[PDB]
């Protein structure tokens, strides 16, 4: 790495190094009742303050702070979904703890449809041996997809992905020079990725026909 | 945006 690209690291790593679950939600996961509607309520808490670690996180990425005060907007609605399924795929490949939060999420109001697809993502993520720095740098990246639906600069955003896509190919050259094909890997990962924004609004149907108050901030991003 | 809340704690 050049010293500009290990520094676009090393902060954006100060930064992602920085997100965990807050302990009173650890404890629910543990004590709180089992019940659909008491997992659901569980899973919006951690949706809702995720969404809140993912703008801090946006707003420490290169560049980014400096776009239309809206197009940022875009951005960050845009892939909210994408950025808790690819975090939630680094948790459960990490560990248990994780074993109670998996009971709760199979019985949340998650038709099987979707449940399916959410762990065979996990399996095939688990499956990549991810560093830290490939989800920090990956989560950057679905962050700054030039591709959201708001997109007026899309250029712009085009311009502050790039660098970030050029420190993960390098790196993935440096600790995996045997398998020379694993940045290929990671991009059709987010392939896959994407195909949450689908499952996750047919879960957002379910759960607001199964009558479900998400939060204001959720409402907000997702549009319920 | 509207997104009045996400505008917010965007500082
Ligand atoms: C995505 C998700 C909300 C965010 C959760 C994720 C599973 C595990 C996690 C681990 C985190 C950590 O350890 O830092 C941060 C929260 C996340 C990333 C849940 C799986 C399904 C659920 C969901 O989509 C959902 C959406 C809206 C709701 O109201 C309720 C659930
Ligand atoms: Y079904």
């Amino acid at each position: 790495l050049t010293p500009d690209q290990q520094t676009l690291l090393h902060f954006i790593m100060d930064s992602y190094n920085k997100q965990r679950m807050p302990q009173e939600i650890t404890n629910k996961i543990l004590k709180e009742e089992f019940s659909a509607e008491e997992n659901f309520l569980i899973l919006t808490e951690m949706a809702t303050n995720h969404v809140q670690v993912l703008v801090e996180f946006t707003k420490k990425l290169p560049g980014f702070q400096t776009l239309d005060h809206e197009d940022q907007i875009a951005l960050l609605k845009g892939s909210a979904v994408e950025a808790m399924f690819l975090r939630s795929a680094e948790i459960f490949n990490k560990k248990g703890h994780s074993d109670l939060l998996e009971e709760r999420i199979r019985n949340s109001g998650i038709s099987d449809e979707y449940i399916t697809p959410m762990f065979s993502f996990y399996k095939s993520i688990g499956e990549l041996k991810m560093t830290q720095e490939e989800y920090a740098l990956l989560t950057a990246i679905v962050i700054l997809s030039p591709d959201r639906q708001y997109i007026k600069d899309r250029e712009a955003v085009e311009k502050l992905q790039e660098p970030l896509l050029d420190v993960l190919q390098k790196l993935c050259k440096i600790h995996q020079p045997e398998n020379p094909q694993h940045f290929a890997c990671l991009l059709g990962r987010l392939t896959e990725l994407r195909t949450f924004n689908h499952h996750h609004a047919e879960m957002l149907m379910s759960w607001r026909v199964n009558d479900h108050k998400f939060t204001p901030l959720l409402c907000e991003i997702w549009d319920v | 945006e509207r997104h009045k809340i996400l505008h917010r704690l965007l500082q």
